[PDB]
């Protein structure tokens, strides 16, 4: 059977002009990311801060179609246009974005915002939908007062809660989500990631669960893929990548997190010379600029996914070693 | 002191039944001190940051009884002048980093007005010391970012360029209102280095305001902890993460992810903040505090004054070992 | 404890009395609609009676002037205060439907250009150039063939004057409202085109058809005004405040009354609009409430 | 020495056979063109235009014009002149007007609308040279007004040299566009719309003009043409605001200059439509108008209450004719009678105007729509567009129309045949519909006939026989006031309203 | 040709409306041949061909059309800034009221004011024309026909100081209709951004108000502005009649409403398609201009 989701070299180029009048420059920002998604998993996508993954984002959503490669849910093409089909696949897959301020329209109340997806998808009345949203308000911990608030009349970590809440509405089948607790105390992220996972238990949600903080996704995630540059470096359960980093982003990456126990704290493997241009791209591999292990074949060719027992790595000392 | 807070006070919606955004609130900041603020999300940390800069509009009014800056006082001083003041000396980073920035002009154009506003440059420095700042805040192409729309930032790029322009900006007091959010940690670890980095060469004076504990705990010399709108706990930084005298930052540490194995269900503090129509007598932590005596619903604590020079909001502060 | 909860009228009521000169211009505005809807028994005379005893007859508060004819007399004698009570009837009647057929018809085309895409863009841009190309009086005189003597001759051609403006302006907000976050996450959610123009996007739309709506009305009189200069939308015993200022022109020099009163009565609807537009501006703006 | 004329609208071309507009005519042919006969300045005497003597047949059929001589033409930049003035002129002024084998008939848009409507073509059976100074007319039936039909604009002596010259030079339409003439003023430039500019011919037969440029600065509004006037941004001035008048009176640098009018102001029935095909009904809506009340309500002063179609300075005026004065209860009592009492509705056709002194016929039909409902019959007021108007006029849609007219050349069949006859019927200028025999009988023999002093009783007779028919309600006479700057000199008023610059001068 | 898209489709559309409209029928093929192959036809009136009679006039109606907008501009966007800046203050219903006020008159009675007041009671100004009737140019030179580039280059001893005097009325009495709607729209729009949370950035890096109105609040809302502006360039070259007639302008609006008042056909089918592909190219650049102010929207 095929698998809930599914990418195959995922592909967007973004063009670029200087002005109205300028030469065209071609931003490269996903470059052939390749994962499947099954229900009730979590995949993990963590790396650099401005490596694809709120693009990755926008395209598993159909918010935007790829400059080439294929996306498929439920063995069904998404990029294949069908008007018909559409109407149904639509609420299936959800988004929550990163600073969600701009997603909510400033000029209606937090109540029509979250009653609008029931509102388009479902039949229930005026006053049960209200209902609704009010019980989805209180799993993540916003008073009945705010039902009739303004989007301006919110700190961030209510609005993240209220993005949570819009996306969770539905009941979808995945849910893109775009850093959804970047802004929220520990006492409450503790609070909207235990509904998270009781979503996942109760209903077989899948989530594509975009991060920075690691400690989390060393909690929440069942696979963990690691971006740089718009590439994969390095795929497999987050068991064996926090317990055995091979790629070496990924070593310096698991070793800069902070930790509250001092005991458990380490001096942090730095990280120096050029970052790689996603303008202009250095030939063969992305990280060799900074690599710590660089040979000759990382300024000449670029590595592929090689699978060592399940642990996918694209790198050459790695090869090299195996 | 650089500031101080004798008490401080902002209210939204009418005169009838307000909500008590920030009540009565106070601190001080040291020239050159690092001040951590922590605490559940809508306990009034940007209010508390935007009323010092003077940045509450029409549907909110700000209270206070004294308010100082540099040896100036923000409501003796007239606006003209008060205006003057902060704004020169007192620099933001705001929390959505996108609405932030303005829509309709370049990267470059963004920060190279504050690097002329606040250091004189000709065209040409100016270009270069936005080349540098960017740079050294780590962005993957300084040469080709300056003509970029704030649109085609992503998030975690346009949080890197405000900070990079609140650095040009040559601050004597910063306000770092979440500067590591969207960032991975491989550049939170340059950010918060950077950010130390001017704390010391400058003598610079930094607000830290977190979500995660960590962070501050390393970098922060003193810590400051709101809950409902006003001030629970004070004091040193080390100190108060491992021996915590409020019981509000005792059920904040035990809820971290280091407490638990991977994909149990997390442990939390039960019941949601006070609005303004549930809003209970005495201390606001009542119907979440595990510890609240008959006391805590009568008489709301005073900022108490513990021997080891710290502080807590309440009537029996907890001792080394977990009980009041 | 929890207020009752404002129905969106009352809401807007509410946040709409707040400022004071939008409740004086709505003030002004009812009362010469009530002056309008009565003058058969309000006005002091049928405007029709030409009083040849007082031929140009300035205002009571002048020399020469008597308590009979408040604002004075018209050249060819009648009572210039009937004759504005009574040409308010025709001439707010005008405005209005102007005023909203064109808003309407402006909203619909200008919200389909800007949302569904560039072909029907280019379709509508060229249809609103050709539409202020055609002079006003053009197809008024156009109008007069398809249509016997009539009001609807004028109206369906201030109307369609009017409209390029309705169209272009929405069009220019929805252009900048379409790529915003809000409208993506409306679509994600599974919200249909019309929704995403009529509901989501159009309230943000609102900023710049305020103020063309309010200087709608104005242009709808001063237009006819025009028309009225020539032989074109009025006949003479039924006053208008535009065809009678138009055919007093010739006295403005020699009687000041005649010419002046009508243009209070334009003028001083002009202003109640602009202070009415004001506070419906402060009545939807979220950053206010 | 200059003046500047502030002109009422800019002229359809520049030579007048192809139009009827007066504009055209201040502009095209007073300042440009000579007549074989004129009128003499200050009146409608017939005097010595380019003929020195003129002789008539006895028969009456056969005229005779002595050319004069050295008459010369202006130095265009397209053409020199070559020739005097020769018969060879005139002949060719009236073939291109006369029959269609003419080279220039049809260049510039040969329509002749002024030519073709006079009868001219029908009454000119031919047109011969005698000589190089000798011109012929002969008529198929006599006219006694035919001296001073080519006294007036219409006809105008165009250079058969210049003429050939553009056509050999296949450019024929340049006869026209870029005139020639043999007048006092000829052409220099015209900016369209703007102004035109005109400079006095060195050459000239007559009195050199004492100014030595004129220009007319077209200005279109009334008001601004007086708010020039204070200022000296024009020297004179057409057609005042009856508003005006009492300041430009109280004026102290403005000579307003005054004369009675040649214009006659009416409103006529269409004697063809059942309210009105009983002449009772007709004297009833004469009888309810108070004439007295509308020479202060629409013409200020400005009008002398009319018993008659004609003028009342005019040769001819029946004075011992009663008038239907204004009385209501007569009114009532001829609609008692006549069965009318309870009441019909009327249109009343108001008309824009493009002749200078026409009356605000929008307040005459707004005061007639009152005057004739407070006797028991309403009146809606129409303003159809002047083309629309004309159409439907033509239709005989109407069943009363207002009008002005005024006295084109100087003699009563300018009123009778040409408004009130059933030869003018056909054509529309009578817009009465109306042909009441003992009429007809009494204008075609007046016209026909030699002695004044007969031509005088028919038309006495005429104007009694049309006040017992009632074709029309005739209104007012206006008073052409034509204000003229305190520094100019020597302006004397047109009764046929034309603006003579030839004799003026500037102190 | 110089337009993005439907141009075939637009000269037809034009032509067959404005041919349908004014005959109120072969003769629309036949016409639509004659202007294809380049020339208009020739008037009824004037006897002239519309090309030749149309250029004269379209650079005296430009030519107004632009010194008005200049006017309506210089003032407008300044004043309807300072409008929202000092919201409900003195400034801001003296403003925007006696905007109104000389809106609220019809073209006819306050352009006569102004003559009356300006003119004929203070002396300042000359009455109306494009140049004082007893000044004439040289016809020989190679003159443009915009009588302020004509009196510039080629006028003698002060000619150019009339040639501009002569403009200030027309001007000021057609530019308070734009007026008006540029200090309503400019004030509105600068109100709407002024709440922004990137206005309140503006604040925090320590700029001057006045750079904070006119380089990041204005920018923001000049869009609805720069719409009003080609709006009333469509409506300034079309329209005018009224302004054109009283101040003896050799317009655009009178030789087109004239020509359909004396039926010249083509004039009125030859001139209307001239102004609508006019109205095109304007509508273009301030659509382009839409792409320069926000650079989203590209
Ligand atoms: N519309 C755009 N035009 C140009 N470049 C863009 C555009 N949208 C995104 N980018 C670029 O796309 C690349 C990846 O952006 P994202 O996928 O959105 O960033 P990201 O990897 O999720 O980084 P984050 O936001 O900091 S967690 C970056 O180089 C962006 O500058
Ligand atoms: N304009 C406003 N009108 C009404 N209530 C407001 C307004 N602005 C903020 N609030 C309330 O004030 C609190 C938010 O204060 P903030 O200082 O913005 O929160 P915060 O402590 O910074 O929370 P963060 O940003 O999520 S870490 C919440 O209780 C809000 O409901
Ligand atoms: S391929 Fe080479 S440069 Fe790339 S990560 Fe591996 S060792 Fe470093
Ligand atoms: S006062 Fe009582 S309820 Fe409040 S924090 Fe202290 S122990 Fe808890």
């Amino acid at each position: 059977q095929q698998p809930l989701l599914q990418a195959i070299d995922l592909k967007k180029h973004y063009p670029v002009k200087k002005g109205m009048f300028a030469p065209e420059r071609l931003v490269k920002a996903l470059d052939g990311v390749s994962f499947n998604l099954e229900r009730g998993k979590t995949l993990a996508v963590v790396g650099e801060s401005g490596c694809g993954k709120s693009t990755l984002g926008r395209l598993l959503t159909m918010i935007e179609m790829p400059t080439g490669g294929e996306l498929y849910y439920q063995g069904q093409d998404l990029l294949k246009h069908d008007p018909q089909a559409q109407k149904l696949r639509r609420q299936k897959i959800q988004i929550v974005f990163q600073n969600p301020y701009g997603s909510l329209n400033p000029r209606k109340k937090v109540g029509q915002i979250l009653e609008e997806p029931l509102l388009i998808n479902t039949s229930l009345s005026k006053e049960q939908r209200r209902e609704k949203a009010l019980s989805m308000m209180a799993k993540v911990g916003l008073k009945t007062e705010h039902y009739d608030r303004y989007p301006h009349m919110f700190s961030g970590g209510q609005r993240q809660r209220i993005a949570i809440a819009r996306g969770l509405m539905l009941d979808p089948d995945v849910v893109i989500a775009d850093q959804p607790v970047s802004a929220l105390d520990v006492s409450v992220r503790a609070q909207v990631l235990n509904l998270m996972m009781d979503l996942q238990q109760e209903l077989g949600l899948s989530y594509v669960f975009i991060s920075h903080d690691l400690s989390v996704v060393e909690h929440i995630a069942d696979e963990v893929m690691v971006m740089y540059l718009g590439r994969c470096v390095e795929k497999g359960t987050k068991d064996q990548i926090f317990n055995n980093p091979r790629h070496p982003y990924t070593q310096a990456l698991l070793s800069a997190t902070p930790r509250l126990n001092p005991d458990d704290r380490r001096e942090r493997i730095k990280l120096s010379g050029e970052l790689p241009s996603p303008l202009n791209p250095p030939p063969g591999c992305a990280f060799n600029a900074r690599c710590r292990r660089r040979f000759g074949p990382c300024t000449q060719l670029q590595p592929q996914l090689k699978d060592y027992g399940g642990q996918l790595v694209a790198c050459f000392a790695v090869d090299q070693d195996e | 002191a650089l500031l101080n807070v004798d008490k401080l006070s902002v209210h939204f919606g009418d005169e009838s039944a307000p909500f008590r955004a920030v009540d009565r609130i106070s601190y001080s900041v040291k020239q050159g001190e690092v001040v951590g603020i922590v605490g559940e999300s809508g306990s009034g940390k940007s209010v508390s940051s935007l009323a010092i800069m003077g940045l509450i509009d029409y549907p909110g009014r700000v209270m206070a009884e004294k308010l100082e800056f540099n040896g100036q006082d923000l409501q003796r001083i007239s606006e003209k002048e008060r205006r003057n003041l902060v704004g020169a000396e007192v620099a933001m980073i705001f929390q959505d980093p996108m609405t932030s920035l303005n829509p309709c002009y370049t990267v470059g154009f963004q920060i190279m007005e504050a690097i002329k506003v606040h250091q004189g440059g000709n065209k040409s420095t100016r270009r270069q010391r936005a080349i540098d700042l960017l740079n050294q805040v780590g962005i993957p192409d300084p040469a080709s970012r300056l003509d970029v729309y704030p649109h085609q930032l992503s998030g975690g790029m346009s949080q890197r360029v405000m900070i990079a322009m609140a650095i040009a900006c040559r601050p004597k007091l910063l306000i770092a209102d979440q500067p590591t959010t969207a960032l991975d940690v491989t550049i939170q670890a340059q950010i918060i280095e950077l950010l130390l980095e001017l704390q010391q060469k400058e003598n610079m004076a930094l607000v830290l305001i977190t979500h995660d504990l960590a962070l501050v705990a390393e970098a922060a010399h003193k810590i400051i902890v709101m809950y409902a709108g006003q001030v629970v706990e004070t004091g040193d930084a080390h100190a108060i993460f491992h021996a915590p005298r409020h019981p509000y930052t005792q059920a904040l540490l035990r809820a971290l992810p280091e407490f638990a194995q991977d994909k149990e269900r997390l442990a939390s503090l039960p019941g949601v903040v006070p609005g303004k129509y549930d809003r209970p007598n005495g201390c606001l932590l009542n119907p979440r505090c595990p510890y609240a005596t008959d006391r805590c619903r009568a008489e709301e604590p005073a900022l108490n004054m513990l021997a080891d020079g710290r502080q807590s909001k309440c009537h029996y502060p907890l001792d080394d070992a977990g009980r009041p | 404890s929890a207020p009752v909860p404002m129905t969106p009228l009352q809401e807007f009521w509410h946040y709409f009395k707040r400022n004071k000169g939008a409740v004086v211009g709505l003030v002004y505005v009812v009362i010469v609609l009530f002056i309008a809807i009565f003058a058969n028994w309000i006005a002091p005379y049928n405007p029709a009676e030409q009083f040849r005893d007082a031929l140009l007859a300035p205002p009571a508060w002048q020399e020469g002037g008597s308590m009979a004819h408040l604002l004075g007399t018209d050249d060819v004698g009648r009572d210039v205060l009937s004759r504005l009570m009574y040409g308010a009837r025709l001439s707010l009647l005008v405005g209005c439907l102007v005023v909203v057929l064109s808003l309407i018809m402006g909203v619909i085309l200008g919200l389909i250009a800007g949302y569904f895409g560039g072909l029907v863009d280019n379709i509508i841009m060229r249809v609103v150039d050709i539409m202020l190309a055609l002079p006003s009086l053009l197809l008024a005189l156009v109008l007069v063939a398809i249509f016997g003597p009539s009001i609807g001759n004028a109206a369906l051609a201030l109307t369609f004057v009017a409209l390029p403006h309705y169209v272009r302006l929405t069009r220019a907000a929805v252009l900048v409202e379409v790529n915003r976050d809000y409208v993506t996450a409306s679509r994600v959610a599974g919200a249909g085109a019309m929704r995403q123009m009529f509901i989501n996007i159009f309230p943000n739309c609102l900023a710049p058809l305020i103020v063309q709506a309010s200087l709608g009305f104005s242009n709808a009189i001063l237009d006819m005004a025009a028309l009225g200069f020539l032989g074109m939308g009025a006949q003479p015993p039924t006053p208008e405040w535009g065809t009678m200022l138009s055919d007093v022109l010739q006295f403005a020099q020699s009687a000041w009354w005649v010419v002046t009163f009508p243009g209070l009565a334009i003028l001083l609807t002009v202003l109640a609009f602009n202070l009415m537009g004001d506070g419906l501006r402060d009545a939807l703006d979220p950053k206010l409430k | 020495k200059t003046l500047v004329y502030c002109s009422e609208g800019s002229p359809e071309g520049f030579n007048p056979q192809l139009f009827t507009s007066g504009t055209t005519y201040d502009a095209s042919s007073v300042p440009l063109y000579n007549r074989l006969v004129e009128f003499k300045i200050g009146t409608t005497e017939v005097i010595p235009g380019l003929a020195e003597k003129w002789e008539v047949s006895e028969d009456g059929k056969t005229y005779t014009f002595h050319l004069r001589k050295g008459v010369k033409w202006h130095d265009n930049k397209e053409f020199k002149p070559t020739r005097e003035l020769n018969a060879d002129d005139v002949v060719f002024s009236f073939d291109r007007q006369k029959n269609a084998q003419n080279p220039y008939h049809k260049v510039s848009g040969g329509s002749y609308e002024y030519f073709e409507g006079m009868g001219l073509p029908e009454l000119i059976s031919e047109v011969k040279k005698v000589d190089d100074n000798t011109v012929q007319f002969v008529l198929t039936r006599p006219e006694a007004p035919f001296l001073a039909d080519l006294a007036m604009d219409f006809a105008s002596i165009l250079s058969k040299e210049y003429a050939d010259a553009m056509m050999k030079a296949g450019t024929p339409e340049k006869l026209d566009l870029n005139p020639i003439g043999t007048g006092p003023f000829q052409l220099q430039q015209y900016q369209k719309d703007s102004r035109i500019r005109y400079k006095a011919f060195d050459g000239y037969w007559g009195t050199k003009p004492q100014i030595d440029t004129l220009v007319f600065s077209i200005t279109p509004d009334a008001s601004v043409r007086y708010a020039k006037l204070q200022k000296n941004e024009c020297q004179v001035m057409p057609y005042p605001n009856p508003a005006d008048i009492a300041r430009m009176k109280q004026d102290k640098s403005i000579n307003l200059m005054e004369m009675p009018g040649l214009n006659v102001g009416y409103l006529s029935y269409n004697v063809q439509k059942k309210p009105l095909d009983d002449v009772k009904v007709r004297q009833a809506l004469t009888y309810a108008v108070n004439k007295d009340a509308i020479i202060k309500a629409v013409y200020q002063g400005a009008g002398v209450s009319a018993k008659n179609l004609i003028p009342p300075t005019m040769w001819g005026y029946n004075d011992d004719v009663q008038d239907y004065t204004y009385d209501p209860e007569k009114a009532k009592a001829l609609l008692k009678e006549a069965g009318l009492e309870k009441g019909f509705s009327i249109d009343l056709w108001a008309m824009p105007v493009q002749d200078p002194y026409n009356p605000n016929a929008r307040r005459m039909a707004e005061m007639i729509q009152a005057d004739w409902a407070k006797v028991g019959v309403q009146a809606k007021i129409v303003t159809y567009e002047w083309g629309e108007y004309l159409k439907r006029a033509k239709d005989g849609e109407h069943q009363t129309v207002m009008m002005g007219w005024t006295g084109r050349n100087g003699d009563p069949d300018n009123f009778f045949a040409t408004l009130f006859s059933c030869a003018a019927s056909e054509q529309g200028s009578n817009y009465s519909k109306w042909c009441y025999k003992p009429f007809e009988d009494l204008i075609q023999p007046a016209r026909a006939t030699d002695d004044h002093n007969k031509r005088v009783e028919l038309y006495k007779q005429a104007q009694v026989v049309m006040h017992d028919q009632a074709p029309a309600l005739i209104i007012a006479h206006s008073t052409v006031f034509e204000p003229v700057r305190k520094e100019v000199k020597g302006y004397v008023v047109d009764p046929l309203g034309k603006h003579h610059f030839e004799n003026v001068s500037i102190e | 040709l110089r337009r993005l898209g439907l141009v075939i489709p637009t000269f037809i559309g034009i032509t067959l409306l404005t041919f349908a409209f004014v005959h109120m029928w072969q003769q629309y093929l036949h016409y639509i041949w004659g202007v294809m192959h380049g020339d208009l036809g020739i008037s009824m009136k004037s006897r002239i061909p519309v090309w030749e009679e149309f250029v004269p006039r379209f650079q005296a109606t430009l030519e107004l059309g632009v010194c008005a907008m200049i006017f309506a501009t210089a003032v407008g966007i300044p004043v309807g800034v300072l409008a929202a800046v000092k919201r409900g203050s003195i400034f801001d219903h003296t403003a925007v009221g006696l905007a109104l006020t000389g809106y609220s008159m019809p073209i006819f009675w306050w352009g006569m004011m102004l003559i009356m007041l300006v003119s004929v009671h203070w002396n300042l100004t000359p009455v109306s024309g494009r140049v004082s009737d007893m000044v004439f140019l040289d016809d020989s030179n190679p003159l443009t026909g915009f009588m302020l580039i004509d009196t510039a280059i080629w006028g003698e001893d002060g000619n150019f100081i009339d040639a501009v005097a002569h403009m200030i009325l027309p001007a000021i009495v057609l530019g308070t209709i734009p007026l008006a709607v540029i200090v309503r729209m400019t004030r509105s729009s600068m109100l709407e951004v002024l709440g922004e949370d990137y206005i309140r950035t503006a604040r925090a890096k320590g700029l001057t108000r006045m750079r904070v109105i006119i380089v990041h609040a204005l920018r923001n809302a000049m869009l609805p502005v720069v719409t009003v502006i080609g709006l009333q360039v469509g409506t300034l070259l079309a329209g005018a009649i009224l302004t054109e007639t009283i101040f003896s302008w050799p317009g655009l609006g009178r030789w087109l409403i004239d020509a359909l008042q004396r039926r010249d056909y083509p004039v009125v089918q030859g001139g209307v398609l001239l102004v609508a592909t006019m109205i095109i190219l304007v509508n273009l650049l301030v659509d382009l201009l839409y792409g320069v102010v926000n650079p989203r929207i590209r």
